[PDB]
């Protein structure tokens, strides 16, 4: 909202506040000045992760899906909606994870999810092995499919055992949540950022492929893994999140 | 049967009855009996010391000296008491093991700085034809032991087996500057698919010396209690990376311990990890340090004191992703060497 006329009294009683608090500000030093522009962030709150927005915190919420700042003149709402007519909108930001086959999730009519760890991958990223190599392996042989065009092939090593010669191994396992060489599986663990969305949600590696059709590579909805959520109704009324900045 | 025990060195003492090892107090006790003791355990001509200390280690059923009686051996003056008559059980140490010059910056497995000399003073080079192979660790002067996949068929006749100690370097280990053969125990139940048991004793004819380079290091003791992710150092000059040759200098950097459940699981190694198989290294990517040597030790330090844990044994590739090296299992019969070395006099 830039280059326009507001005040604070018409708006916090419009919109049915619970809380106003604010940080490097003061409270009436908003109805005087002249700022350069305001950037309303909004978003609905999972109930039992509603403490992780305290100014400042560790968490999920401030972690992985939206870092509140703490150095400008913010001021923070926290707000209610009837839920006569509300539609929470539940879709998925990331680019790599849309590419591969994210469809949905299947939650309620009134469940926000949010997200535990967000991975980033880089642009040739295929989390499919490879099935030229993949035939002659006989132990712990996964499901590949056949890249798109530049993405390279997942490393599947077929070495030898003590005995067996031909015994697959690959890098990401079993989860890479809990990878055992994290040195090494390409979708690195990053925390969010200073208004940056949560880049991707986490693949498993093993539920990204078929057997005969190696087709283009795509993946299967168990495999999306790293959200969960709540429902936002809480004294039957939607409550919801809302930052201000006050910049300039 | 006698045997130690833990960190004080505590003997325990089987009897029929009570079907159960236990301590001996002190009540009486001499190095007549003390170090006449070091041989019933396989040490004949040497002892280090024997004091009184306070007793920790969990039996309510001791031992006590028939001395009423008159002149008859050890074995049969042992009857059980409650208490003990001045509360000092034994303490033991059958040789010299132990203490090297603690110094600081020994690392030359992969990215770091040589081996300082005596400070590693239990680490031996095994040779056939003067080229370098094996190596292992010192116990007495006359044994030594190595891993069993090195005196395998066809090579298992004691008279090639020419062990090497003493020099960091390839090079100055000349014939006559290393003391030489003589048996060749083995762990006889080794084999192709499993590799359960690949330890095997060494002996040598000729005793060699305490004297700077060489030191024997201590074989523990049964069920000394180990820490499930506990540093480990082990040392070889084996090669860094695979389809190597050798490295030159002595290398002795420094490992972690993986437990069971990880390596024996599905991903590292689906469930080949006996009871006589230790695992070691770290289950990461390349950060594993090899320095292949097949006998190069595994060395803990509990107890303020060097303490030999594994020998090692076979591996995958290199040092590398999710691979990390089986070490062979050296606190499972530290009784079966004590019942291979008891008889060689
Ligand atoms: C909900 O929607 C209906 C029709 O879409 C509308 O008439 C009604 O006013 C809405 N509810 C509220 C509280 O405004
Ligand atoms: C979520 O949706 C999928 C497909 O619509 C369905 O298989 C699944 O049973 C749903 N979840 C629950 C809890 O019913």
């Amino acid at each position: 909202f830039s280059n326009c006329n507001f005040n604070l009294s018409t708006l916090l009683r419009l919109v049915h506040v619970d809380s106003f608090s604010c940080n490097n500000l003061d409270k009436s030093k908003i109805f005087g000045s002249c700022f350069n522009s305001i950037t309303v962030d909004k978003f609905a709150i999972p109930n039992r992760r509603r403490d992780d927005l305290q100014l400042g915190s560790s968490g999920f919420l401030q972690s992985s899906n939206y870092k509140i700042d703490i150095s400008s003149s913010s001021c923070q709402l926290y707000y209610s909606l009837p839920l006569v007519n509300v539609t929470i909108n539940n879709f998925n930001p990331s680019s790599w994870n849309r590419r591969y086959g994210f469809g949905s999730f299947n939650v309620s009519s009134y469940d926000v999810v949010y997200s535990d760890h967000c991975f980033s991958v880089n642009s040739d990223f295929c989390p499919c092995a490879d099935p030229s190599v993949v035939n002659s392996c006989v132990k712990s042989k996964p499901l590949s499919a056949i890249c798109p065009a530049g993405t390279k092939y997942r490393h599947c090593d077929l070495d030898t055992t003590l005995y067996v010669n031909n015994w697959c191994r690959c890098s990401c396992l079993p989860d890479p949540i809990s990878t055992y060489s994290p040195n090494t599986c390409p979708q690195k663990k990053v925390v969010v950022g200073i208004g940056e969305h949560c880049p991707g949600l986490g693949i498993n590696e093993e539920k990204c492929g078929t057997q005969l059709n190696h087709s283009s590579c795509s993946c299967s909805p168990d495999a999306f893994l790293g959200w969960s959520f709540d429902s936002c109704i809480s004294n039957n009324r939607c409550n919801i999140f809302s930052n201000f900045i006050f910049n300039g | 049967c006698v045997r130690l025990y833990g960190p004080n060195f505590i003997l325990q003492v089987y009897s029929s009855q009570r079907k159960s090892w236990h301590p001996v107090c002190q009540d009486d006790w001499n190095e007549n009996y003390g170090r006449a003791a070091c041989r019933d355990m396989g040490y004949k001509n040497n002892f280090y010391s024997s004091q009184g200390i306070v007793d920790d280690s969990g039996s309510t059923s001791f031992m006590k000296l028939n001395t009423s009686a008159g002149n008859v051996d050890i074995y049969k003056k042992l009857y059980h008491s409650d208490a003990c008559s001045s509360k000092a059980v034994v303490s033991l140490r059958c040789i010299a093991c132990g203490v090297n010059l603690n110094s600081s910056r020994q690392s030359q497995i992969v990215g770091g700085e040589s081996a300082l000399p005596g400070a590693w003073p239990w680490q031996v080079s095994l040779h056939v034809q003067n080229v370098h192979v094996c190596g292992g660790s010192i116990i007495t002067p006359e044994w030594i032991v190595t891993a069993a996949h090195c005196v395998e068929k066809p090579l298992n006749n004691p008279w090639h087996w020419t062990a090497f100690a003493g020099i960091l370097r390839q090079s100055f280990m000349f014939y006559g500057a290393g003391y030489q053969v003589e048996k060749v125990i083995s762990h006889p139940n080794y084999d192709s698919k499993t590799k359960n048991n690949d330890i095997a004793l060494m002996k040598l004819q000729k005793p060699l010396t305490f004297n700077d380079l060489v030191k024997p290091v201590c074989l523990p003791n049964p069920g000394m209690m180990l820490q499930p992710e506990q540093l480990c150092w082990i040392s070889g000059w084996g090669a860094t990376e695979e389809k190597g040759k050798t490295s030159e200098v002595l290398n002795a950097a420094k490992v972690l311990l993986i437990e069971t459940q990880r390596c024996n699981s599905r991903y590292v190694y689906d469930n080949l990890i006996t009871p006589a198989m230790i695992c070691a290294g770290f289950l990461q990517g390349n950060v594993d340090s090899c320095q292949g040597d097949s006998g190069g030790p595994l060395v803990t330090s509990k107890n303020n004191i060097w303490w030999l844990i594994g020998d090692t044994s076979w591996g995958s590739g290199c040092a590398k992703a999710y691979r990390p090296g089986v070490y062979g299992n050296v606190m499972v019969f530290t009784d079966w060497i004590y019942r291979q070395m008891r008889a060689d006099g």
